């Protein structure tokens, strides 16, 4: 019926702490924002 | 977009008005508050004496 509501935030993910990871992830325009956005709907979706 | 909750929804959004609901607008982060560095005690030091 559902999954875990697994929600991977991949500014963390892919990058540590690290800030200089974070703007070279910032480079990618808005890959983290539909990977995000794209989880919260499954996630939302889980709960429906 | 950081001078208080509401205002970092309307950012995330993007959208002056915000609809009733819960909106993931950043993420809580811990920094580390020290440094500790425990390496194991020299056993010997070597034979400068």
């Amino acid at each position: 019926v559902s999954m875990t509501k697994t929600s991977v935030d991949c500014t963390m993910y892919i990058c540590g702490d690290s800030t200089e990871c974070s703007n070279l992830l910032l480079q990618y325009g808005s890959f983290c924002t539909q990977l995000n956005r794209a989880l919260t709907g499954i996630a939302v979706e889980q709960d429906k | 977009c950081a001078l208080d909750p509401l205002s970092e929804t309307k950012c995330t959004l993007k959208s002056f008005t915000v609809e009733k609901g819960i909106y993931q607008t950043s993420n809580f982060r811990v920094q580390p508050t020290e440094s500790i560095v425990r390496f194991p005690n020299i056993t010997n030091l070597c034979p400068f004496g």
